């Protein structure tokens, strides 16, 4: 239902991304959010490291995003259902709106930096709108606190 | 029953006596593997696997905390939070100006309060063998055309504290004891002090050191356009280590391979856990075996104090006046 960018360019998105908020109706989210990184290198054409800490202690996550269309990925695990993230639209400079799709799904903004544009944010809200969501269900995160690294006994490597 | 859990990772080595003068191991002087009838755990909730839900940016725990069992002879055991310490690198010009680093760490390495009266000595990043190996290893390297470099990290895994009373000795100790004479004879005395050590350990901490000494052919270096520095960083990186010549060094797993940038030897003094270890590799072999990374110990003679034999005086006093002329 969601469409990729057209024509998304795994080049261009790559590097550092900061998490502004996520659309979702998580049980998680509703019941401390961390400042968390994404750190994106298309590997053939992507690896993702998000950073964030967990009781004040810096982790790096490693996971790999390669179904064959552009922004559509697949993400493996565990007993957990499969995910699908869609890149929806980006700019590749300023933001970018991402789907998470397991089983019935979340919108995340990520920005190269803050503050995001009044027109950044009002269209992802709308998005948010659109997948089923209330503003309720907009859950922002933080914009300090932000792990710089994780040591190698805090690396969750799903690869 | 209780035996289904493994003993807290290293209590075989805590159970061991040191010899202070040839700075290694002896046999052991506590029981590692009494239990005496009493079944004490230690939970361990620094080592499970963390799951990540993307979708709900989760991060979260597995249930997969384990229990470890205490033996009878370890008052307590503490497993630490694992955390990277810093890595060292140290480069020297020649090798006595390495030797001679690492010797004063052998005097950076001991400490020594006196109770209230047994000596407590302190040892801090012990190491347990002679570095016979590592000396000799090193002594093919002394000219004026080899260069050095040194990567160091040292990461501890848990703190214990041997029992104080009642302890149980390892049955060879015992035996060894039993048939040493009442009428002082400083031969018998001094093959036990070489057979059970010095010293024994009241308390330390276990963990691990993460160490390699790099041998280079300064010549060589310079043709090929890098440095020792470059050389390090190379190999630090083929360890898993964050911060044309290098992409042919990879591992160095050949000579072909360390040869490509000038390095002539790369020589481990890694302890603990476990060619080349990388470090992740390395820091997850630390889980399950460690070595007694610092530690306090008191004199041989004073465990006897302390045994569940109850008085064993005059055995005691032969063994301290042996240990007087043995220590010199
Ligand atoms: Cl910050």
């Amino acid at each position: 239902t969601i469409q990729p960018k057209a024509n998304f360019d795994a080049q261009q998105f790559a590097g550092t991304w900061l998490l502004v908020a996520v659309g979702s109706a998580c049980r998680f989210l509703q019941e401390r959010a961390e400042a968390t990184t994404l750190h994106v290198a298309p590997q053939g054409t992507m690896a993702v490291s998000t950073f964030r800490k967990l009781d004040g202690i810096c982790w790096q996550v490693r996971q790999l995003y390669d179904t064959g269309v552009l922004g559509r990925f697949l993400l493996q695990r565990d007993a957990r259902g499969a995910v699908h993230v869609v890149v929806a639209e980006t700019d590749y400079q300023s933001f970018a709106v991402l789907y998470l799709e397991r089983a019935g799904l979340s919108v995340k903004l990520y920005a190269r930096s803050l503050p995001v544009s009044d027109s950044v944010l009002s269209g992802f809200e709308q998005r948010v709108q659109e997948a089923h969501l209330t503003e309720d269900q907009i859950f922002y995160f933080p914009k300090y606190g932000f792990c710089e690294a994780a040591d190698q006994f805090h690396v969750l490597d799903e690869v | 029953d209780c035996s289904q859990y493994e003993p807290i990772p290293g209590s075989q080595k805590a159970a061991l006596g040191y010899n202070i003068l040839t700075q290694e191991d002896a046999q052991s002087v506590y029981d590692a593997s009494y239990y005496g009838g009493q079944c004490e755990t230690v939970y361990n909730g620094e080592w499970r696997e963390l799951r990540y839900d993307s979708t709900c940016e989760r991060l979260y725990y597995g249930d997969d905390e384990k229990y470890f069992r205490k033996p009878y002879n370890f008052l307590k055991y503490h497993f630490e939070a694992l955390a990277d310490t810093g890595i060292s690198s140290e480069f020297y010009d020649n090798a006595n100006d390495l030797l001679s680093k690492v010797k004063k760490d052998k005097s950076d390495s001991f400490g020594v309060t006196i109770g209230i009266g047994s000596p407590l000595l302190v040892g801090v990043g012990v190491s347990h063998s002679q570095d016979t190996s590592f000396l000799n290893e090193l002594n093919k390297y002394n000219e004026k055309k080899f260069i050095f470099t040194r990567i160091f990290t040292k990461v501890q895994t848990a703190h214990f504290k041997m029992r104080k009373d009642d302890i149980m000795l390892d049955e060879g100790m015992l035996q060894s004891l039993m048939e040493l004479p009442d009428q002082y004879n400083y031969g018998m005395y001094a093959k036990f002090i070489n057979d059970y050590g010095t010293h024994y350990i009241t308390s330390g901490s276990m963990g691990g050191i993460y160490e390699y000494i790099l041998v280079i052919d300064k010549a060589k270096m310079e043709s090929l356009g890098i440095t020792s520095r470059d050389i390090t960083t190379c190999f630090g990186g083929s360890l898993g280590i964050q911060y044309d010549h290098c992409k042919k060094f990879g591992g160095g797993k050949t000579e072909r391979a360390r040869k490509a940038m000038a390095v002539e030897d790369i020589i481990s003094r890694v302890r603990g856990g476990s060619s080349t270890i990388t470090y992740r590799s390395w820091g997850r072999s630390l889980k399950y075996n460690p070595v007694v990374i610092d530690f306090e110990m008191q004199p041989i003679h004073e465990v006897l104090r302390h045994t569940s034999l109850g008085p064993l005086e005059a055995k005691r006093q032969n063994l301290r006046r042996a240990l007087d002329q043995y220590l010199m």
